[PDB]
């Protein structure tokens, strides 16, 4: 009880709350920062040692807070009806959330059931633009930000139809363009870059040019000539057509030579029927009924014609990104008390989380088990 | 607002540490088998300079600098590491050239931050070598403030010759220690012959190393850790009988103990076996090591053999340990077990990358010291009308504007290569005798002195101009050919390893297969 | 003076104590780290002085007797005042030890 | 005598030495440089009270 | 400015020219021309400066380090305005 625990004055329960910190680094400000009416905290040391990997009812270190929260049983005495975990944004917390998880949920199912255990969620990005101020906690959030800032009213003057091309089109295209571009990077980790940013330009394909030798000749023909073109660095390109069918089935094949080892890249019918190729085409051909070659964009004073819609968009992040300001908060003794108070535990400000007990599954079991633990990683 | 969430954030959160802790903390690379937390000493002390040749530096410093920008995790972990590296006894190939306390095989924990004096030594020279000129890529820091190179450009494979232990959430791994000269002979058999075998690697590399010498007996386990990835081998002390040229007594003399054995645990845990009875034909036990080795003296009880009891010790004191080999490192940041020759096909490849990225940037910058040059020399052939073209203009930018608008004449006395003499960049009306300028060149022209017009200056840009000419055919031509690479290659690799040579330290005695296979086939 | 020469002006951005701190036990004052930490710490507090010299943010303690944080959470910065106490130090006005 | 003085090999008096430094800072470079004959070094911690 | 300019192209040595800069006096043309004292250091001899004028080893390594830069309409206005400024500021 002495020590640690700093209570409020009201005592009976279901009106106070409890939070539970890292003691030195947080709790000084979290107590310098809260009230003094309903606000209690039980400041932390370290870790937990986990409940599966040593059971044993012996066993005990701390014991302070299953002895301040109940009786250790708990219909009794069922004092502070809601708690709330604070934890840092880092992956240590990530760690240390779980196993205050686990052990809330193996030691008392009850207290999880009828809900009261809660989960707090701090700022992580706080981004001022002189007077501007903005408090971000995502990293979706963040860059729904960054597009926004990136695209002040901006308005594009082409030799298309729209005369001024502006508005929500221009916006749900950049949007649709960077989805692509994370696709594209995401798949990287098979075919190379190169090919993936090209094909972006490159004329359409269809399954029905199988039977002209020509047409696939002229366009791989003029793919490895702009490859060529295009390759500032120690590399080249070169074509292959092969004929393994009983007639044509002709499949294009892309001949690199990187440093000391050449690599071909064959192109099958599971590759052109793939929906991530499909996505590819669509987009080149939103793309070339643009006519973007003559563009005239401003934000928002100063406009400037190039030849590549990439690098007209990363201009304007560029001049969006000139001078503005993010801090990242990496701890909660970091920011002031007033800020804490504001952000995290505002009664009327802040957003808590809610846990379920709606399956009951065999996670647990395999949270320590070696096997589960070298099983699971399947992220590929 | 307290929206309900399920309870997958459980698995979820679990899930992004696991990969967090196997990917940036735990499991080291392939290509130069480092830790990140040794990466970022290593840049912090390159970028403060501490070079070998320098005066010692507090280490209080380095490490606050660390804590400040590239490691924000701690103290305790970064003085640890770099207490690590500064025991001899620890590593095969020392990194950090220090002095003061820094522990001993007793246990004795080091000092403190504010006694110890540290600095680079020779060889962590050519670890960080040919860093600035472009030959790997930048990371960000945590808040996007500075810059972190991925890799580093690396000369020798310390993956393989001194290697690391680290755990992962579901992995590990252990790597034994290597010799330098053997590691270097068998990367020039893996030149020589692409398709070489796993017993021509095994000729070339006997087995392990380790900074103190011991007795490897297992040969099957070794055989098949470098075979397939997995294995375990025994260690063994040394040690042997004295017997006096008089009646006196047996004597057993310890001259080395194994690999990470306490001394002081040792001699308490013979201590406790003595005294329980457990081990016969030991009487007392002294001690005479000194600064010039390590010496052991245990004094055999009368009538006995003192073989038997040697023996019982080998089977239950710690003088014999296995070790379990596991090699497990990340090859595109997934864990996969790697064998030898994909380890040394890995180094070959990023060697060459870093040396053809070396030489496109030494290139560039020779084409554009060369293309400056050019400009500088028209500019000091005619000189006069340049006098009276800025006495007469009031104005600089005017100046500048009325040089790059009118031609000049190109003097005999001024007037190489076909191509390869002019930047990509450089559009091709200008350099068409005919003559023209630009505004890069012009400002250039703008920025001379008085001291570039004497009798000296002149041959000595004739003579830069011809050095660039060949160093930028050296280039061109070594940038062509692939044998001339590998030649490169050879050359620095024979050089690195005469500059680094040493002697074999451990021993290897084989007797789990001349034991076996003699007694059970014959 | 450390903090003069490493040039941690007001309208700069904030940087952290265990780097000033370092430099300071590695070469002016290498006497320990707790007493020049709490020096910090005390010249941070508001209510400890009538007129601040060294701007900082972060948990620097306060009347209820709760201690600081560690010194690898803050981060402090001279202040306007400061420089008018080490004005016109490089035009040789004072003697060097 | 727990842990921190490591006495030598000779038990006679009028024969060993005995030593007085900081214990975490001197003491281990001490015994990692003393003798294991007639040598015996005990740590100190900080200051001691005045009598 | 010409005579230098002789000077410089005849010489090949820069030392041999800093020499024949330092030993040959010059015209001090009219276009060039104080207070009557405390405009010169306390550590330079009388024997310089006596028109009549003489040049100083660190003098002629200062004329060695000149650019094209400052032979513009417009460099000669800002070093009177500067010589100006630095005999207020001394006198003051
Ligand atoms: O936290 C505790 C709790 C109990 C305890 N008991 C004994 C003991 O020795 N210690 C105990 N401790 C801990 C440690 C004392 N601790 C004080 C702080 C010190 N900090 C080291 C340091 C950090 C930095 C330095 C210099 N020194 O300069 C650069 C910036 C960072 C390390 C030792």
């Amino acid at each position: 009880l002495p020590g640690k625990l700093a209570d409020c004055q009201e005592r009976d329960p279901a009106l106070s709350e409890l939070y539970l910190v890292e003691g030195d680094s947080a709790g000084g400000s979290a107590k310098q920062g809260r009230n003094r009416k309903n606000q209690a905290i039980l400041p932390l040391k370290g870790k937990i040692l986990n409940v599966e990997k040593a059971r044993f009812d012996k066993m005990l270190s701390s014991q302070e807070v299953a002895t301040l929260i109940t009786a250790l049983y708990n219909p009794d005495k069922l004092r502070y009806h809601s708690i709330i975990i604070m934890t840092d944004a880092d992956v240590d917390g990530s760690h240390i959330r779980t196993l205050l998880l686990t052990f809330f949920y193996r030691q008392m199912p009850e207290i999880v059931e009828r809900g009261h255990v809660y989960i707090a969620q701090p700022p992580l990005y706080k981004v001022k633009k002189g007077k501007q101020e903005q408090y971000i906690k995502d990293d979706e959030a963040m860059d729904q930000y960054q597009i926004s800032i990136a695209l002040d009213g901006a308005t594009l003057h082409t030799n298309a139809s729209a005369p001024a091309l502006a508005g929500e089109a221009l916006e749900k295209l950049v949007s649709e363009y960077n989805a692509t571009q994370k696709m594209i990077n995401r798949m990287e980790r098979r075919y190379p870059k190169a090919m993936l940013k090209e094909l972006i330009y490159q004329p359409t394909l269809t399954e029905a040019d199988l039977s002209d030798e020509q047409t696939v000749t002229r366009w791989v023909n003029a793919l490895v000539s702009e490859l060529n073109d295009k390759e500032q660095h120690g590399s080249q390109w070169k074509f292959d057509v092969h004929t393994n069918a009983e007639q044509n089935l002709f499949e294009p094949i892309v001949r690199v030579r990187t440093h000391g080892v050449d690599t071909d890249y064959p192109l099958d019918h599971e590759f052109i029927t793939g929906g991530e190729y499909r996505r590819i085409c669509t987009l080149g051909e939103k793309l070339r009924g643009l006519l973007e070659e003559d563009a005239f964009i401003e934000r928002g004073e100063r406009r400037q014609p190039v030849a590549s819609f990439e690098q007209a968009l990363d201009w304007l992040v560029k001049e969006s990104r000139r001078g503005l300001s993010i801090q990242r908060y990496k701890g909660l003794g970091e920011m002031n008390p007033e800020q804490l108070w504001e952000t995290t535990m505002d009664p009327e400000s802040r957003r808590m989380l809610r846990v379920t007990v709606k399956d009951a599954i065999a996670a647990d079991q395999l949270f320590t088990t070696l096997m589960g633990d070298a099983v699971e990683p399947r992220r590929a | 607002i307290t929206p309900v969430n399920i309870e997958e954030e459980l698995k979820s959160s679990y899930l992004d540490y696991a990969m967090s802790v196997i990917v940036g903390r735990a499991l080291p690379d392939v290509r130069d088998g480092l830790k990140p937390v040794h990466r970022r000493v290593l840049y912090a002390m390159n970028v403060l300079g501490n070079d070998w040749n320098k005066a010692y530096k507090k280490s209080a410093r380095v490490v606050g600098d660390v804590i400040g920008k590239y490691h924000p995790h701690g103290d305790s972990a970064v003085y640890d590491t770099i207490v690590r590296m500064a025991q001899p006894f620890s590593l095969r190939y020392m990194l950090v050239d220090g002095q003061g306390n820094f522990g001993s095989i007793d246990g004795d924990s080091a000092a403190a931050m504010r006694y110890t004096e540290i600095r680079l030594a020779k060889i962590a020279h050519e670890l960080m070598a040919d860093l600035e000129k472009e030959t790997v890529d930048f990371v960000d820091n945590y808040d996007g403030t500075e810059k972190i190179p991925d890799v580093m450009p690396t000369k020798i494979p310390n993956l393989l010759v001194n290697g690391s232990s680290g755990i992962a959430v579901g992995m590990a791994t252990n790597i034994p220690p290597h010799n330098l000269t053997e590691v270097i002979n068998g990367c020039l058999a893996y030149i020589d012959d692409e398709d070489i075998s796993i017993e021509g690697l095994m000729e070339h590399i006997p087995g392990p190393d380790f900074p103190t010498a011991a007795i490897i007996n297992g040969r099957r386990g070794i055989e098949e850790a470098y075979r397939t990835g997995r294995g375990k081998v025994y260690i063994r002390a040394r040690a042997e009988v004295e017997v006096d040229a008089k009646t006196g007594r047996e004597t057993i003399i310890v001259h080395e103990i194994p690999y990470q054995v306490n001394k002081a645990r040792l001699i308490e845990k013979i201590a406790e076996l003595v005294k329980e009875k457990r081990v016969e034909g030991i009487s007392a036990l002294r001690d005479e090591s000194d600064k010039d080795g390590m010496r052991i003296v245990i004094e055999v009880k009368r009538d006995a053999v003192g073989e038997v009891v040697l023996n019982n010790l080998y089977s239950q004191t710690q003088l014999q340990v296995s070790f379990g080999i596991n090699m497990v490192a990340l090859h595109h940041g997934q864990p996969k077990i790697m064998n030898l020759k994909d380890i040394i096909a890995a180094f070959v490849r990023h060697r060459r990358e870093v040396v053809t990225r070396r030489t496109i940037f030494e290139l560039r910058k020779a084409r554009d010291r060369a293309h400056i040059l050019e400009a500088l020399a028209v500019a000091l052939a005619n000189i006069d009308p340049i006098i009276e073209l800025i006495r007469h203009a009031p104005t600089p930018a005017e100046a500048k504007t009325a040089l790059v608008a009118n031609p000049w004449q190109l003097g005999n006395v001024a007037a190489a290569g076909d191509d390869a003499a002019r930047p990509e960049w450089l559009e091709p009306e200008f350099g068409v005798g005919l003559y023209y300028l630009t505004e890069q060149q012009a400002q250039a022209i703008l920025d001379l002195r008085l001291q570039k017009l004497t009798g000296l200056e002149h041959e000595k840009l004739l003579d830069e101009y011809k050095e660039l000419l060949d160093q930028i055919a050296e280039l061109l031509r070594i940038l062509g050919s692939a044998d001339r690479l590998m030649e490169v290659i050879r050359e620095e690799l024979e050089l690195v390893r005469e500059q680094f040579g040493d002697k074999r330290r451990t021993e290897i005695t084989a007797n789990s297969a001349d034991i076996n296979l003699e007694d059970l086939i014959t």
